[PDB]
């Protein structure tokens, strides 16, 4: 006689997942994030699915059946808004999980790393793509710039607009097409966290210290479930305060208006989760170079593993780097504050200026300061 | 003098406050993984005592109290010998290498 | 029937912000008006007058109603 | 948006009566509330008895 | 630009509600002011039913209009009296006869105006009570009227509401600060129907929160009282 | 002790246990229902189509 | 890394497999031309060109 | 990667308890609030200045532009 939990295959595999895989004792709540992505994942694939049980893609019906959810459908408002602001709880918990990657090594878990930028890119594809199904006014015009960036790309990039928007510009092709690939893309999410956790299972995770905690290691099941519990229980605390008092509150107000190509909004700005790229992009004056350092402002991060140069892993004993961390988490504030503004005085110089501290810190501050932390410490 | 920000950074650095000696905060690569190996069993015993000790202040988020910690002129780097034997042989199987 | 809104605001009209916005527009205005050509419409010093005016009269205004 | 008539506009060209937006003739506007110029497309003057607009 | 201020509406609380008898007031503001001109086709007369009129009412109001749909037996469309099936008449029959109508500005679905400007109502009314007179240096073109806070500073509406503008059925006085509000608030309500219901909505999970996480924090603190309290000792040879 | 005896009684085995979930579930939703909506209209008490459709 | 790949044996793998690897890269040239149908290259090739 | 080989460990003698004999919150507030002012104490000044002139930048950007806004006497 064996266990059926660790002898029927996939009761053995769930078991070696998150019963009796080992983990550190001393993981703080940074890592519960992770779990959060995941059930702020599957909470917004479910309610993906119900809101596309009541919406028509097409340009004579999208605000129109959009509006249909919010008023008539029994519920409809909650599992509108529910959706929208899940979007954005899940951006907020995969900028956490990339500080904390960033801040305690966690990147030298290569593989990890790497699938990790992989799903990010992903997630901001979706999010870019979803955000167009209202087809409110600010969605047309937000996809018909972001979609005309591409025509910066030498030679084949002008017919790439075209080949995207499915004819001359955004229209209704545009919209279906978004549409389908909004609903596919999530679950290619799903794989690519599935490969993720595989990878990170391998070697398991990294405690905030950095040194290997093989000696004290405790079972997911009896801890770190009920701990999820309580971080996915407070995730959905903010979120249901966000749906339920302040409901359209990071959403710009004029979405709520059907989409005229007669008439430009006053200011064609993103969601405050993609500002700070697009404030990167608008930084850099030549066209082609603004797509470029706006697709490098996250490429970056696969090349964190080989710019580590400190002997230690994590950063609770470099706290000259963690001064260098907190200016670069103040730069992306301010990238994010100067999208969100116009591209004016003195916005112009701040958002330049800041544009080039971010890099200036990822690639030429963080290892000099560590050579330095290296010769501090005797070696 | 230098010794002074030596020291200074020391007492900022937060692993002296844990218990823990310099190498025991390294990160572990292949150098470091054979030579925690090639460490004695005395040593590698107070090595690994140190860090669960470590790691389960952190847990509870309780540093070590003041007067045991490790000093400055009491952290001795007892890695360092080994460390430096691995990367020496390391660099000479590297340069038959090339 | 007279508005609650037009007495509030007249009671609004004096207090010292819109004292000296109500004094920055005159001058405005006889600077506009004795300039025969001259694209300096007296709009933004009215809106700072506004913006003390209607933020004195929603303050109160609400409870007259 | 709106849609500007024409043969109007002091300058003489264009007028969009929504909020009184005067515009030049030649195709851009001289002032008013309107922020820039009338957008020109890429057209094509080949075979000027028969004109295509890309 | 200049913009709205911030008023105390009844509904602005945390956990407040809109007052429904305001409500139907502004409703009647909308009916007898600016549904000659505005269309509020996102919403019907079924939405007026239990929060600001009953069945019997919303049947006189809905057969109050007459609405031309459907084709008969020739195919000619025909013109019946309106039902609560029906949604909000629209004043123009297509949107560019609505532009030629007045000077070839449109004037914007009042369904969901409050949630699109940024403001909401206190932009709207701060706009209907700012009806002023152009200021020294600023020409008008006759046809357009001058309100501050209008981007622009030109719209092209003509004052709509004023004192004694129509009759309450209650009572209250028709002054032009009092319609304002009224409308106001019916706007917002039109724009976000379920808004009482999402104070409701808040309210009992805000008690909810106040329960479940004392309770499971504790229980992960329990089930962490093994390892918190877990003591360890070197006993080396 | 209340609480010893509760335990003893309806809590130790888990089929009770779950009973006693099941079932304070019922009342715990009639109780909570009834204390948060009389909080709701007691703070918005007027302005509902509760408290005025007597006078329409 | 930068002098761990700088030795003598390196760059004679380096000779080595250039042959392979340029003409891999031709491989794959052609078959990105082919594939496109890049009328730039494909008009000057003969017998192809007729496709247009 | 799992229980029963992780690693070796010698001479540790390790104690813990039942959570059903001893209290879930020990003294949650007579130690939980200097501890909370310890480590507040060790990472703010590390954490705050960067922050801080963010603040200040903001508010200095939002003031000139308002400023750029107005006219500049002409
Ligand atoms: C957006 C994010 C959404 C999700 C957020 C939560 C995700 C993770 C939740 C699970 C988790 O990490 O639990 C452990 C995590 C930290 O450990 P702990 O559960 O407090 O256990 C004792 C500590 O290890 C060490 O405790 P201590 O020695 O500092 O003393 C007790 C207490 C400080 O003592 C007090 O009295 C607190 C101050 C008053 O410490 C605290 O951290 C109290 C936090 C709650 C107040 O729990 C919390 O932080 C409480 C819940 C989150 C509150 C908001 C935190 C910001
Ligand atoms: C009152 C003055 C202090 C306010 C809090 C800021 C501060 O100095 O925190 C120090 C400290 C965090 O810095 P640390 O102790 O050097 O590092 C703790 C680790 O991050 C590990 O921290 P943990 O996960 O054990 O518990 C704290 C953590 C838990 O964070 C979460 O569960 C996620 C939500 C926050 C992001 O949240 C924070 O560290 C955020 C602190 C600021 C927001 C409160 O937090 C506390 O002492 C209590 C935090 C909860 C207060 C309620
Ligand atoms: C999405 C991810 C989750 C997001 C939300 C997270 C927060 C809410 C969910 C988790 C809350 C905490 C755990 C709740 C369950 C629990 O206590 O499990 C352990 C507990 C066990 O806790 P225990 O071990 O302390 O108590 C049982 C042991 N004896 C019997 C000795 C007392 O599980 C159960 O009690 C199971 C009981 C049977 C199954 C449920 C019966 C009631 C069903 C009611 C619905 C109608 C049918
Ligand atoms: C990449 C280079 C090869 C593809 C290319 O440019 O044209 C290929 C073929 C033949 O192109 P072509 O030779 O007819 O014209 C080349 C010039 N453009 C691309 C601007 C029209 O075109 C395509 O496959 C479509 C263009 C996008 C390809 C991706
Ligand atoms: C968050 C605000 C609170 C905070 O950061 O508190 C400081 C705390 C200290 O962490 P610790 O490792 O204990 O520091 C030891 C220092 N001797 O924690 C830290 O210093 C580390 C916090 C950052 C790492 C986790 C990521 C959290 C989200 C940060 C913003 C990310 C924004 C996007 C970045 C890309
Ligand atoms: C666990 C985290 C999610 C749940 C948080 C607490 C929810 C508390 C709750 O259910 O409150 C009741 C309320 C619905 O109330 P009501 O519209 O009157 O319907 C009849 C209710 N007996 O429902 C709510 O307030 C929230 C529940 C509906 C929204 C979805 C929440 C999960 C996503
Ligand atoms: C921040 C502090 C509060 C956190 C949330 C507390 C929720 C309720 C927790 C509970 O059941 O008890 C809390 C407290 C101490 O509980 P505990 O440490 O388990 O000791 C029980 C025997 N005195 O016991 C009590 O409050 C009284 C229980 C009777
Ligand atoms: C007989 C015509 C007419 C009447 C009556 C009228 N309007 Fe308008 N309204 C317009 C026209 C035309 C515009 C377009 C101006 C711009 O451009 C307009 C613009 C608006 C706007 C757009 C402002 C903005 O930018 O957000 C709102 C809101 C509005 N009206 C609300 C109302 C309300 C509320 C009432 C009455 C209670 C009303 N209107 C009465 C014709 C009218
Ligand atoms: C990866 C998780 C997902 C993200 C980040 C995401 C993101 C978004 C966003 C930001 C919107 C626009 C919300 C708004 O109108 O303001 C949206 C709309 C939509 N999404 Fe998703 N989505 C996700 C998963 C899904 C899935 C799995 C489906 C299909 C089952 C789906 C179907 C829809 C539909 C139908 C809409 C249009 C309705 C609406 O805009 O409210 N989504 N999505
Ligand atoms: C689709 C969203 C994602 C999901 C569902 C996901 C899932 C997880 C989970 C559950 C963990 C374990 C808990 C934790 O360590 O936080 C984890 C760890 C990790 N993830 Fe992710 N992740 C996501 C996105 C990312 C991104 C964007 C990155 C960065 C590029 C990343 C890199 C990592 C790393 C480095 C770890 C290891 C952290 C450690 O061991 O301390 N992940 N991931």
């Amino acid at each position: 006689m064996t266990n059926i939990r660790k002898s029927h295959p996939l009761m053995k595999i769930i078991n070696n997942a998150f019963i009796d895989l080992p983990a550190p004792s001393n993981i703080s709540s940074w890592w519960n994030f992770g779990s959060l992505l995941g059930i702020c994942l599957i909470l917004q694939i479910l309610t993906g699915l119900f809101l596309a049980m009541h919406y028509t893609s097409d340009t004579t019906t999208a605000f129109s059946s959009v509006t249909h959810i919010c008023r008539d459908v029994n519920y409809g408002w909650v599992i509108r808004y529910l959706h929208a602001n899940g979007a954005s709880m899940f951006f907020i918990c995969l900028f956490i999980h990339v500080g904390r990657g960033l801040y305690y090594g966690s990147y030298m878990f290569l593989e990890t790393w790497n699938i990790g930028v992989v799903l990010l890119f992903t997630v901001m594809a979706t999010a870019f793509m979803g955000y167009v199904l209202p087809w409110g006014q600010m969605s047309f015009w937000g996809a018909t710039v972001i979609t005309n960036l591409l025509s910066a790309i030498p030679y084949i990039g002008t017919d790439l607009v075209e080949w995207i928007w499915g004819g001359f510009s955004v229209d209704k092709a545009t919209l279906t097409r978004f549409f389908a690939f909004h609903f596919i893309l999530p679950f290619i999410i799903t794989a690519l966290a599935a490969v993720h956790l595989l990878f990170l299972h391998e070697t398991g995770s990294n405690n905030p210290t950095g040194i290997s905690s093989d000696m004290d290691k405790i079972p997911f099941h009896p801890y770190y479930t009920i701990k999820d519990i309580l971080g996915a229980l407070f995730m959905m605390l903010i979120l249901l305060i966000l749906v339920l008092f302040s409901p359209d509150l990071l959403g710009d107000p004029d979405n709520y208006t059907p989409a005229n190509p007669l008439n430009t909004p006053p200011h064609i700005k993103p969601e405050w989760y993609f500002l700070f790229a697009y404030a990167i992009l608008r930084s850099i004056p030549n066209k082609l170079g603004g797509v470029l350092a706006l697709v490098a402002s996250i490429l970056i991060l696969i090349l964190m593993p080989m710019l580590h140069t400190s002997k230690q892993r994590s950063m609770m004993f470099r706290p000259l780097s963690q001064c260098l961390f907190w200016m670069l988490v103040a730069d992306l504030i301010t990238l994010t504050w100067i999208g969100g503004q116009p591209v004016e005085h003195p916005f112009i110089i701040i958002g330049q200026l800041a544009s080039i501290l971010y890099f200036l810190i990822i690639l030429v501050l963080m290892p000099i300061t560590s050579i330095i932390e290296n010769n501090l410490l005797k070696w | 003098w230098l010794e002074g920000i030596r020291k200074w950074y020391y007492n900022a650095a937060g692993f002296n406050k844990l218990g823990l000696m310099r190498d025991d905060t390294i990160y572990e690569d292949d150098d470091v993984k054979e030579a925690i190996r090639r460490l004695p069993e005395n040593l590698y015993n107070d090595r690994v005592f140190r860090i669960k000790r470590a790691l389960d202040l952190t847990m509870r988020q309780q540093i070590l109290p003041k007067e045991q910690w490790t000093k400055y002129e009491e952290d001795k780097f007892y890695l360092e010998p080994y460390l430096k034997e691995v990367i020496r042989e390391r660099k000479e199987r590297e340069e038959w290498a090339k | 029937l007279v508005d609650p809104l037009t007495t509030v605001r007249e009671q609004c009209e004096q207090i010292e912000k819109c004292i000296k916005a109500r004094e920055r527009l005159e001058l405005c205005d006889q600077r506009v008006s004795s300039r025969s050509q001259t694209e300096e419409d007296c709009t933004e010093e009215l809106f700072d007058f506004l913006h003390a005016r209607d933020h004195c009269v929603a303050h109160k205004l609400f409870n007259s109603l | 948006g709106c849609v500007p008539i024409a043969n109007a506009g002091d300058f003489g060209g264009y007028y969009c009566p929504c909020h009184g937006s005067h515009y030049d003739a030649s195709g851009r506007i001289r002032k008013g509330p309107a922020p820039l110029n009338l957008e020109v497309p890429t057209y094509e003057f080949t075979s000027d008895d028969l004109v295509i607009v890309g | 630009e200049l913009h709205a201020p911030s008023y105390p509406w009844s509904h602005r609380g945390l956990l407040s509600s809109l007052d429904h008898t305001s409500i139907r007031r502004g409703f009647q503001v909308y009916k007898q002011v600016c549904s000659s001109c505005h269309s509020m086709d996102y919403v019907a007369y079924r939405h007026l039913v239990g929060v600001c009129y009953t069945e019997e009412e919303a049947k006189a109001l809905a057969e109050e209009v007459e609405v031309q749909d459907g084709p008969n037996e020739d195919g000619e469309m025909f013109m019946r009296p309106g039902k609560l099936s029906d949604y909000f008449p629209k004043p123009y029959p297509n949107p560019e006869a609505a532009r030629a109508a007045n000077n070839g500005a449109l004037p914007p679905d009042l369904s969901y105006i409050v949630r699109a400007r940024h403001g909401g109502e206190d932009y709207v009314f701060s706009l209907l009570t700012g009806y002023c007179e152009p200021p020294t240096g600023v020409s008008l073109r006759e046809g357009l009227y001058f309100n501050p806070y209008f981007p622009g500073q030109a719209i092209a509406m003509a004052p709509p509401i004023y004192n004694e503008v129509l009759e309450f059925d209650d009572g209250t006085p028709a002054t032009m600060s009092q319609v304002a509000k009224d409308v106001c608030t019916f706007l917002r309500w039109a724009s976000e129907p379920e808004h009482d219901h999402r104070k409701r909505m808040g309210l009992k999970m805000l008690m909810m929160m106040g329960l479940l996480l004392p309770l499971v924090y504790a229980m992960k603190r329990h089930k962490w009282s093994v390892l918190k309290s877990r003591k360890l000792a070197y006993r080396p040879p | 002790t209340l609480t010893a005896r509760l335990y003893s009684l309806l809590f130790r085995r888990t089929s009770t246990f779950a009973l006693t979930i099941a079932v304070g579930a019922l009342f715990f939703e009639r109780a909570f229902d009834q204390g948060a909506d009389a909080i709701y209209e007691h703070i918005n008490q007027g302005k509902l189509w509760k408290h005025i459709k007597h006078k329409y | 890394m930068l002098s761990r790949f700088l030795g003598p044996r390196y760059r004679e793998l380096a000779r080595n497999w250039i042959p392979t690897a340029s003409m891999w890269g031709a491989v794959g040239a052609v078959g990105l031309v082919w594939a496109t149908d890049w009328r730039l290259i494909l008009d000057w090739v003969p017998y192809i060109n007729g496709k247009f | 990667r799992e229980f029963g080989h992780l690693t070796r460990m010698r001479h540790v003698i390790t104690y813990s308890l039942s959570p059903f004999e001893q209290r879930a919150f020990p003294h949650y507030f007579t130690k939980g609030i200097p501890n909370v002012l310890r480590r507040t104490r060790a990472c703010i000044l590390r954490v705050a200045p960067p922050f801080v002139v963010f603040y200040l930048v903001y508010t200095w950007g939002t003031q000139e532009f308002e400023k750029s806004k107005r006219k500049n006497p002409a």
